[PDB]
RNA sequence: AGGUUUUACAGCGCCCUCCCGCCCCGACGCCGCUUGCUCUCCGGGGCCGCGG
RNA sequence: AGCAGAACUGGUGCUGCGGGAUGAACCGAACGCCGGGUUAAGGCGCCCGAUGCCGACGCUCAUCAGACCCCAUAAAAGGUGUUGGUUGAUAUAGACAGCCCGAAUCAACUAGCCCUGAAAAUGGAUGGCGCUGGAGCGUCGGGCCCAUACCCGGCCGUCGACGGCA
RNA sequence: UGAUCCUUCGAUGUCGGCUCUUCCUAUCAUUGUGAAGCAGAAUUCACCAAGCGUUGGAUUGUUCACCCACUAACAGGGAA
RNA sequence: GGGAUUAUGACUGAACGCCUCUAAGUCAGAAUCCCGCCUAAAAGCAACGAUAGCGCCGUCGGAUCUCCGAUAGGCCCCGGGUAACCGGGACCCCGGCGCGGAGAGCCAUUCGUGACAGGAGCGGCUAGAACGAGCGCCGCCCCCUCUUCCAGUGACGCACCGCAUGUUUGUGGGGAACCCGGUGCUUAAAUGACUCGUAGACGACCUGA
């Protein structure tokens, strides 16, 4: 991307969490409609007992007096990650309050979102910014065991999701093995504009 | 298009002041401050409708207006310009489409 | 799992830095993370860069450690590792970015033209292949 | 001692101011590693003045220029001897360092000594620089470099410019 | 400090066929298939050789934590090639003093039913894992064998009725009862 | 420790000379400090020229 | 003792401003109204201006990690956690370990980070989010951010003029 | 309990009990454990742990005591 | 009623030829914790019913007045791995890998109106429900395509006399009003009073006419 894109469709497996957030956080602000699928694949550094135990920390914040006005401990995965760059955000104001309207985050990749192009953001990956031997804790367990109730019917669409997107990308593999076997029967018919590009390195 | 895209980021301020009389703009495909020699005195414009309907040269009037700037100069390592405008942008802008014009052209 | 090694010879390419896009032989080791490079025949003298700056080539040259540019010189010349990389695809891949990169107004309207038209050409027989596969 | 990046060496020679008592007093050459002149005529005050009778004003300062490296381009083991005052007391060390020139040894020295011991540059006095040979080098992390033929990939490659393409469809490769 | 290269080889026997995919070793023998994912020891494991090659494991600038998993790994493997040529056994035997601890085996070796543990009313009915066979062992008394392929079940599933026979509330220096691990073999010797 | 024992089927030092053997590059994308008034219709950006 | 009483100097009272989240007193810097430039102290993942450097080297995993003047607590004593260092002793007349085997091993001490030591009452505080190839610690480089400070200019007033005109 | 006198003297209602809620753990009991100068029974030491419980009375205005019984135990405290 | 686990007891197994619950990797594990059960139901929402002259497709409705946003080609789709991976072919082989079978790219896209030479709208079918298609696959009508590119010949479309808000999505989204030819349904509901008393301070709530 980096191309100030209208919507901008990142998909949230293999990121971190503050790591994304704040640079989703930055989008927002920018005037970017930003929208972070498979906030369970979201992953942080530290093994998963302590950031469990961050959680159950952050679950006993109630208010004393009356807990139903207290900190709204969201469970779902994408809600978690949406507080994380309310906490990057300041929500506070016109300008922040609108700067999380044009964030929507989602556990999964629903269907309005499914059949478009997902980004990854390679600084905030944990294959690029954790080291092979640190622990890191998956989104996705760490919300099923705070209380989390809506991990499995995730999961058993996004393998439907996903046996959905197999079955095209064969096909599209079949649709572009024709693309390169077309080439190479049109190699003269096209060779005045094959030179064209290979002249302005536009081809190798 | 003949003008690249912009983002009205905020005023040029510290932490506790903010200073509007100068812009930071953030370029479209710019995030380095070697890039930005280009861009350095382009015209700027942040062009918005109103309500009530105002001249348009060289056209019929319509409900659209502009403030008028230009790109002063750098502002850090990430491609972020300063511009000054006309009139100091409304601080609804923040965020919004700002037109970088090709000219005054050096190229 | 590995091919490319970081040994006596191993011709290296500069990804960035003050030399950035020329060849350079690995003549000797200093750390884990600088190594003594030199390219006698790419205009890369003698001196110590780090590893997060090389790329490793498929090309090794037969030269001692720490040896004197004299005979790095002889043993890049009798690899022949400036054929050898012009010829192979990603030197290629390099020049065509800076023969793009290089390309005026002019220039990207003739393109334009052209994959306008290369690609009709292909995207009509590829209709015609798919149709005849049905 | 601030130790501002390179601490290039230089050779300070200085000696007692003369006398009708002591004509021509004894010249001390002194060994210093140091970011500027400025810094090296000072510390050639701190550890002339703690081994004989010679303050600034004492005496003066004859000869104070760059000691360049006489082989570049050659890559040479150092062994270091130095002093450091920790939290609780003074430590003689001697530390082994490999690189190009005497003085980017030393300077690996002082960020190592302030890496692995929280040293600062003031705390640390380097008493001596010397080029050792590969067969008398006693730290195992040197002899592992004193292998010919040696081999080794550079194995799981950490993703640089993670802000060109800040986003991107393509997930980054580790594997070259 | 950093070690550049720190190795270490594993003979394979003839009658063995292990095979590599990534860092997952699929060993293949007489006895069974045993297949060990290694994706968290970020390790090289090539496969040197022709003839019945054997299984070289390196690990470059690795840390003093990281060698230590070089020939933890090398030994995960050798015992996947005991498991599938010469299996393991680990049998037990049931100590008790006044009442006898009744094993009996069910469901073709796959549950143990454990009664009478120091008198007690309660039925402790231990589950094997896949790939473990249980049996009250002929010619010893109280000898209780466990057969399989994968070390870490056999193993594994021998803790759980030894901590099974486990007294509470008592001297268990004076209560020596329960059913403890006695030798660690294999099911053919060699 | 390349080739089979110290140059051999690679190389790496250190001395004695040979006009410093002699030529060639002078801090040069291998490493410093500066004019002995550094030279440029020598370029580009921003700010404002108020008075009289 | 954020106690009481002195000495030097500064500050404050009488004083706003940049920074220390917050603040009387710390740090920088003291103030006519402004534009441009550049800084100080302090910073540059996001809140939040600025590192979106392909920053250098190392150290460090914490099931109470750590995160910078004043400053918002932690010790004695310990760790075969881990990394340095110091000083000795056995070793191819075969050590150490395991029951012959065949190459380094053992001991004391010390120093970094981490760990134990480490218990309070409404729910809560490196400022928050969060950060673990780091957004942590130590040693540093380049660039960058702005104070009512500095520099240039415009204007206002005050003061001075060894000032100008009847 | 003092020491201090920073806040409050154009007033912050002053001991105890009753009542009622929540919180702390430096754990009496209960759950799961380790240790013993643990044979059993009983008890002691220690760990995770405040989920749950921690009484009815005589005397005294009493907090604090003391005693009567009961009880798994009749643990200690905070919240002006 | 479950789950992940605490303390703890263990497994495999190095570091450290042995040993070792730990280093990587595993097991059992509780008045704890979280959840379920249970209670509440959001400036959260779904399905469905019924909708009083009022509303539809008209086909691209034509021509008019009002507000309110932005924007200024794209709605480019395997799963993923990273001490690896991708493509192709009957586990193996081949090919590509600083990754051109490349989101640093790719697909679009570069003034018109009329006379000339080269270059390659209806019916079927199957499928989409996580917040459902701005769908696809076939065979028939509609005209003859600036379809697209390279070359031309002779003409005109203000060439508005150097100048800004142009250009896209856009046939945008909200209102209320105004003219032409075909279709939907107009025995709609809520509420007051009365009543009920499974309710209740009053509203509300359960009812019945
Ligand atoms: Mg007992
Ligand atoms: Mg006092
Ligand atoms: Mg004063
Ligand atoms: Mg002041
Ligand atoms: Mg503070
Ligand atoms: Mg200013
Ligand atoms: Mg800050
Ligand atoms: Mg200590
Ligand atoms: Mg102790
Ligand atoms: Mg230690
Ligand atoms: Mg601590
Ligand atoms: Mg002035
Ligand atoms: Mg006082
Ligand atoms: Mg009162
Ligand atoms: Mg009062
Ligand atoms: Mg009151
Ligand atoms: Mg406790
Ligand atoms: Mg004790
Ligand atoms: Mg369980
Ligand atoms: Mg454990
Ligand atoms: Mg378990
Ligand atoms: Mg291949
Ligand atoms: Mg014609």
């Amino acid at each position: 991307a980096d191309r100030f894109n209208k919507v901008l469709i990142i998909d949230g497996r293999g990121h971190l969490l503050g790591r994304l957030s704040a640079i989703v956080a930055k989008q927002v602000l920018l005037g970017h409609k930003i929208v972070v699928v498979r906030c369970e694949g979201i992953n942080i550094s530290g093994n998963f007992y302590r950031n469990k135990l961050k959680y159950l920390a952050f679950l006993r914040k109630r208010m004393n007096t009356n807990p139903s006005r207290g900190p709204y401990h969201f469970r779902a995965p994408s809600r978690i990650f949406w507080r994380t760059v309310r906490g990057m955000l300041p929500h506070k104001t016109k300008r922040g309050q609108a700067a999380l309207d044009r964030l929507k985050v989602f556990d999964g990749i629903p269907p309005p979102y499914d059949k478009r192009k997902r980004m990854v953001v390679p600084a905030a990956l944990k294959i690029v910014r954790l080291k092979p031997t640190r622990k890191f804790a998956l989104l996705g367990r760490l919300a099923h065991e705070v209380g989390w109730k809506y991990q499995a019917i995730t999961a058993t669409l996004e393998e439907k999701r996903k046996e959905k997107a197999k079955l095209r990308y064969s096909k599209k593999k079949v649709e572009m093995k024709l693309t390169k076997q077309a080439e190479k029967n049109v190699e003269s018919k096209i060779a005045v504009y094959t030179d064209v590009l290979k002249k302005y390195g536009v081809l190798v | 298009r003949l003008w690249s895209k912009a983002i009205f980021a905020g005023y040029k301020r510290g932490l506790r002041n903010q200073r509007e009389h100068t812009a930071l703009l953030k370029l479209e495909g710019v995030y380095n401050r070697g890039e930005v020699d280009f861009y350095l005195g382009k015209r700027c414009a942040y062009v918005y409708k109103a309500k009530k309907k105002t001249a348009t040269p060289g056209g019929k009037p319509n409900k659209t207006r502009v403030i008028w700037g230009k790109v002063t100069r750098a502002h850090g390592n990430s491609g972020m310009v300063r511009a000054k405008f006309k009139s100091n942008l409304p601080a609804k802008a923040i965020g919004h489409r700002i037109r970088v014009m090709l000219y005054p052209s050096r190229v | 799992v590995f091919k490319r090694f970081v040994e006596i010879g191993r011709v290296a390419f500069i990804a960035f830095g003050p030399h950035e896009g020329k060849l350079v032989a690995i003549v000797d080791v200093i750390d884990q993370n600088r190594a003594l490079v030199d390219g006698p025949c790419t205009g890369v003298k003698r001196q110590a860069l780090p590893f997060k700056c090389l790329q490793l080539t498929d090309y090794v040259i037969k030269v001692p450690h720490s040896a004197r540019q004299k005979y790095v010189r002889r043993a890049w010349e009798k690899a022949e590792i400036s054929k050898k990389w012009e010829e192979s695809s990603w030197a290629k891949k390099i020049e065509a970015r800076k023969k793009r990169a290089a390309m005026s107004d002019f220039d990207r309207y003739k393109v334009s033209k052209a994959k306008k038209m290369r690609n009709k050409i292909i995207r009509h027989e590829m209709k015609k292949l798919q149709k005849a596969a049905a | 001692m601030k130790a501002s990046g390179t601490l290039r060496e230089y050779k300070v020679v200085g000696r007692l101011l003369p006398s009708v008592k002591n004509p021509a007093p004894p010249l001390y050459r002194m060994r210093i590693f140091a970011p500027n002149h400025v810094v090296a005529k000072s510390r050639f005050w701190y550890f002339v003045s703690q081994l004989r009778k010679m303050k600034k004003a004492s005496g003066e300062i004859v000869y104070c220029g760059l000691v360049f490296e006489k082989s570049p381009l050659k890559v040479k083991n150092f062994g270091i001897w130095l002093r450091y005052d920790s939290r609780s007391g003074t430590h003689n060390m001697y530390r082994e360092y490999r690189d190009l020139t005497t003085s980017g040894a030393v300077t690996q020295c002082y960020r190592d000594m302030g890496a692995r011991h929280r040293a600062r540059a003031h705390a640390i006095q380097i008493m001596k620089v010397q080029v050792i040979a590969a067969n008398k080098c006693r730290r195992p992390a040197i002899k592992q470099f004193h292998d010919s033929k040696i081999k080794f990939p550079l194995p799981h490659r950490v993703l640089r410019r993670q802000h060109k393409p800040r986003f991107t469809t393509k997930r980054p490769n580790t594997f070259f | 400090m950093k070690t550049i290269l720190s190795n270490q080889t594993v003979d394979i026997p003839d009658n063995v066929t292990v095979s590599l995919k990534g860092r997952t070793v699929t060993v293949k023998g007489p006895r069974g298939v045993l297949r060990r994912e290694f994706n968290h020891i970020n390790l090289e494991l090539s496969l040197l050789g022709k003839k019945q090659k054997k299984l070289r494991v390196d690990k470059w600038w690795g840390n003093r934590k990281e060698l230590a998993t070089v020939r933890t790994i090398c030994s995960h493997v050798q015992n996947m090639i005991k498991g599938v040529t010469l299996g393991f056994r680990y049998k037990m035997r049931s100590v008790y003093a006044h009442f006898p601890i009744n094993v009996v085996i069910q469901e073709s070796g796959s549950l143990v039913e454990i009664r009478n543990f120091l008198g007690e009313k309660y039925i402790r009915r231990v589950r094997m894992r896949q790939g473990v066979a249980c049996a009250v062992s002929a010619a010893q008394k109280d000898e209780l064998v466990l057969e399989g392929n994968d070390i870490e079940l056999v193993s594994n599933s021998a803790a759980l009725i030894q901590q099974a026979t486990t007294v509470k509330n008592k001297d268990i220096r004076k209560f020596l009862d329960g059913i403890y691990v006695s030798e660690k073999g294999t099911v053919v010797e060699a």
